[PDB]
């Protein structure tokens, strides 16, 4: 108590002097300056000043200043593109090391992972990944073969090529001594009336791990192209295909691509038209669009914050003030939410007769909300749809609210698919985690921003999402040490049964023809 | 301390919220500030014997507009004074008072603008803290929208000033959400902003200039006060802000000997370092401010008690008079700390001197 007393006036006086030194420079810089004075106008209705004292009573001439344009109300939201969730071992790799079991060397890896979006604690799927979805000499180099028993079985000429630190058979004496869709889950039992999908109403999707010839799985398309009439058993079920199945539309070939052979996959890729900003016709902010667009073609993805049920009650209370609400329904247990983040078509305006429409389409187990056209669109249409289903001019820039003159309004696309905000926030997330270690941490980091640049939707892409990891992101990978906890990625990638086994041995190749280089 | 010497009143009775000295000022030069309120600007001189002289007026075309705050800012090189005002419609119009012209204007925030600033090195560099939840910083050289501060982790809630520090290196921010947020601007990614910023020339290459959204805040608590914060102002390395509780509170974030140039982001403790306790003043918006050396810390409240500070604590001296009734929105000294104006909510000023 006497001690914090002293303490205040030592810091204070210290910080005092950092005040004078400070304030002289400004003092010093002020000298420096010989700026004009205001003076009087004589030169031009009139304002009126008296005094509560005795003095004269002064008056001068008004001058107006001219009008200026204002702009509607917004708030402060952010850019998005895919959905956000919200809620209502020592390192083997560097000078101290350990020897564990399998499963405590790549603990981490299998609950941090997950299966649906190929990310490390992803912001869709707040369940961890279930159980049997990860089944398929110092302490380091000795728990690295207790990795790969598991793993590599019983090759042994193979599993010296890896941890390139002793050699072959030597190796011998350590093995002497409408709902929302989840993954089912349950061994010993088939997807009968006790599984949470039969009981949901859905159908098992890749993500499940009943059995292979489930009789709830959905089987995907055989259609040649288009998948947009009810011929297509994808669309019929108003889902868009899945990239790991309908292999003979399109929805798996040409992953670059954008106008694929498949037009029943516009959301997953991310092919959503341009659209443009301005104030709307009825009041307020709305959305016009820049190029045409057909009968019942794909416009926007109607994107936001994912809230459930009873924080969207919470929210209701808040938004019903400002006669404005800006959330749909997704499902009967979710919600989206465009009022905090959302994306550029979250400004169309309610009307009942319009020229839009929102469909509650499923894609690799997330529902999402996709925007069409009710008719054809031609270019400058504001648009519109009906909000009770689902709950020559001037164009301004989409994260300012600055106009955006025509000189450069083509290949704008304020609508990118990893924003800066993001690319940041995984990494405050992999942080903050205590029970992780930071050597598996800094690996993390490294793949969740390689996911997002490319933009991976399908199981099938993963052999070229960790040959391409190593071409670009392997050099950040020996010069920040983690060669070691890459190859843990990797047999935990191996493990969750979404890559080749020749392309683990391919990879490493690939970061040793540089390492020892 | 003080004495007053002058009471004024206009022509509209309606309530001022807030003032400046153009401490810009030259040496020898008389003492000049500006008045915001109702859909005018009023700019005042003062002479010998406690006259206030009446120098300029402007009026903005609708009367929709309600100003609310004023700053104000030399030019680099025509040498003329700039007082930047903005208000209820969010628009920050410049008006030079030598040709007495609305030079610039900058639309497009999406509420109200309830206090502004300057860099204090930069005289071009303008940052307007707004209702729509963020802070954005401005560029009145070139033209350009440098920074906003507030996206994911930004201001929750409304948001109601801001200060820079001393040297021009770290602002500090607070709204409505009983947050203050501390946005460097330091470091080399906002600084390369300030330097492309004027390099950018919008017929040199079609491409809008790239603005700066900063979405992650370099400190952030909200563990000082209980409701809602209205004022904040720096003290070189610790921080006085006020909120409806009859009480300024100082305080720094982390530890004692922590330096606030190394206190990163995920710091969660503080460190209140004591509190000025008032009376009476506890409505929405009524901020204090301090002279140039900043020894002095003025606050007025609603009943017209008019307070004062010595802040060389290593003494609640107070300002009242028999007329001054109504509610007190600011004050500010002038440069050599010697007048002392505060405006009020019947259209009134008063005029106190240092003796
Ligand atoms: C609790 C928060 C509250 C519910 N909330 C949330 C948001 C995102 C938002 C907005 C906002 O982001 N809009 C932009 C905009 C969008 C996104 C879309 C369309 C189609 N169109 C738009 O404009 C505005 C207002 C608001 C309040 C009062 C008001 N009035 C006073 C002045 N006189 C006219 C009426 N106007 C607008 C409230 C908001
Ligand atoms: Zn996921
Ligand atoms: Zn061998
Ligand atoms: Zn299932
Ligand atoms: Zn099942
Ligand atoms: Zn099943
Ligand atoms: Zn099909
Ligand atoms: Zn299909
Ligand atoms: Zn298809």
């Amino acid at each position: 108590r006497f001690r914090r007393a002293d303490e205040v006036k030592s810091m204070f006086s210290s910080n005092r002097q950092k005040i004078l030194e400070r304030t002289e420079i400004l003092n010093q810089e002020w000298k420096q300056r010989r700026i004009q004075p205001v003076h009087i106008l004589t030169s031009v209705r009139e304002c009126s000043v008296t005094s509560d004292l005795d003095f004269p009573t002064q008056v001068i001439p008004l001058k107006t200043l001219n009008a200026v344009a204002s702009v509607p109300i917004m708030y402060s939201w952010s850019p998005l593109q895919q959905n956000f969730m919200v809620e209502d071992t020592p390192n083997i790799d560097g000078p101290n090391a350990k020897s564990v079991q399998r499963e405590q060397s790549l603990h981490s890896f299998h609950t941090l992972f997950c299966r649906r979006c190929f990310k490390y604690d992803c912001f869709l799927h707040p369940f961890h990944a279930t159980p049997n979805t990860y089944k398929r000499w110092s302490g380091a180099e000795a728990s690295m073969f207790r990795v790969l028993i598991g793993t590599y079985y019983d090759n042994f000429c193979a599993i010296a090529r890896l941890i390139g630190t002793k050699t072959c058979r030597q190796v011998y004496e350590f093995r002497v001594k409408v709902y929302n869709y989840q993954p089912c889950d349950h061994p010993r039992q088939p997807c009968d009336s006790s599984c949470p999908c039969v009981i949901a109403q859905n159908f098992c999707e890749k993500f499940c791990q009943c059995s292979s010839e489930c009789q709830n799985r959905f089987p995907g398309c055989r259609c040649k192209a288009q998948c947009n009439t009810k011929q297509c058993p994808c669309y019929l079920a108003v889902r868009e295909c899945d990239p790991d199945l309908c292999l003979t539309c399109g929805a798996a070939d040409h992953r670059d691509s954008k106008n694929v052979s498949c037009k029943n996959c516009s959301i997953q890729r991310g092919s959503k038209k341009h659209l443009l900003l301005a104030p709307s016709d009825v009041a307020g902010w709305g959305i016009f669009i820049k190029d045409p667009v057909q009968k019942n073609e794909f416009i926007s993805e109607y994107c936001g914050e994912i809230i459930s049920q009873d924080e969207a009650d919470r929210r209701g209370k808040v938004y019903d003030k400002y006669m404005c609400s800006f959330l749909f329904n997704l499902n009967n247990d979710f919600v989206v939410d465009a009022t905090r983040k959302g994306n550029k078509i979250r400004f169309a305006n309610h009307s009942v007769n319009p020229n839009c429409y929102a469909k509650v389409m499923m894609v690799n187990g997330d529902h999402r909300i996709g925007i069409f056209a009710k008719r054809a669109i031609q270019t400058g249409e504001e648009l519109f749809f009906d909000y009770r289903y689902s709950q020559n001019r001037l164009y301004f820039h989409s994260d300012t609210c600055l106009p955006l003159r025509p000189q450069e309004m083509e290949v704008d696309s304020e609508d990118e698919k990893d924003p800066e905000w993001l690319r940041e926030k995984t990494i405050t997330q992999i942080e903050e985690f205590s029970d992780v270690n930071e050597g598996e941490k800094e690996v993390m980091k490294l793949w969740n921003l390689h996911v997002m640049k490319h933009g991976f939707i399908a199981d099938n892409q993963m052999n070229h999402a960790c040959m391409l990891f190593v071409e670009n992101y392997g050099q950040k990978i020996i010069k920040k040490n983690l060669c070691r906890n890459f190859m843990l990625h990797l047999v935990s990638m191996h493990d969750f049964n979404l890559i080749s086994i020749m392309s683990i041995d391919k990879a490493v190749t690939k970061l040793r023809e540089m390492q020892q280089k | 301390s003080f004495k007053c010497v002058n009471s004024l009143k206009e022509d509209h009775n309606q309530p001022l919220f807030g003032v400046q000295f153009n401490w810009h000022s030259k040496e020898g030069d008389p003492l000049v500030f500006a008045t915001v309120g109702s859909n005018r600007v009023t700019l005042y001189e003062c002479h010998s014997q406690g006259e206030i002289r009446l120098l300029q007026s402007y009026v903005d075309a609708d009367a929709d507009e309600n100003f609310y705050t004023c700053a104000w800012t030399y030019d680099s090189n025509t040498s003329h004074p700039l007082l930047a005002v903005a208000g209820s419609r969010g628009i920050i119009r410049i008006i030079n008072p030598i040709t007495m012209q609305c030079i610039k204007h900058y639309v497009g925030h999406g509420n109200a603008i309830n206090e502004l600033k300057f860099h204090p090195r930069d005289p071009n560099l303008l940052l307007s803290v707004s209702k729509d939840h963020a802070l954005r910083l401005w560029n009145i050289q070139t033209d350009t929208l440098v920074a906003i501060f507030g996206g994911v982790e930004g201001h929750r809630d409304e948001v109601l000033s801001a200060d820079y520090d001393l040297l021009g290196e770290k602002i500090m921010s607070c709204g409505m959400d009983h947050s203050l947020k501390l946005w460097r601007i330091n470091s080399k990614r906002m600084m390369n902003a300030i330097k492309e910023s004027y390099d950018y020339n919008p017929n040199k290459t079609n491409r809008p200039f790239i603005s700066q959204k900063i979405h992650f805040p370099d400190f952030s608590t909200r563990d000082i006060h209980r409701n809602y914060v209205d004022c904040v102002r720096w003290l070189g390395d610790l921080i006085l802000s006020k909120s409806c509780e009859n009480a300024i509170v100082c305080w720094k974030p982390g530890k004692m000997e922590d330096d606030i140039d190394k206190i990163k982001p995920s710091e969660s403790n503080v460190t209140i370092l004591g509190r000025f306790d008032y009376s009476q003043c506890d409505i929405w918006y009524m901020r204090f401010s301090m002279d140039f050396w900043q020894k002095m810390l003025a606050l007025g409240n609603q009943v017209g008690k008019l307070y004062v500070w010595d802040l060389e604590v290593e003494k609640c001296t107070t300002l009242t008079h028999h007329k001054c009734g109504a509610a007190i929105r600011q004050t500010s000294f002038s440069r050599d700390s010697s007048i002392l104006i505060a405006v009020c909510d019947d259209a009134s000023i008063w005029r106190w001197d240092r003796l």
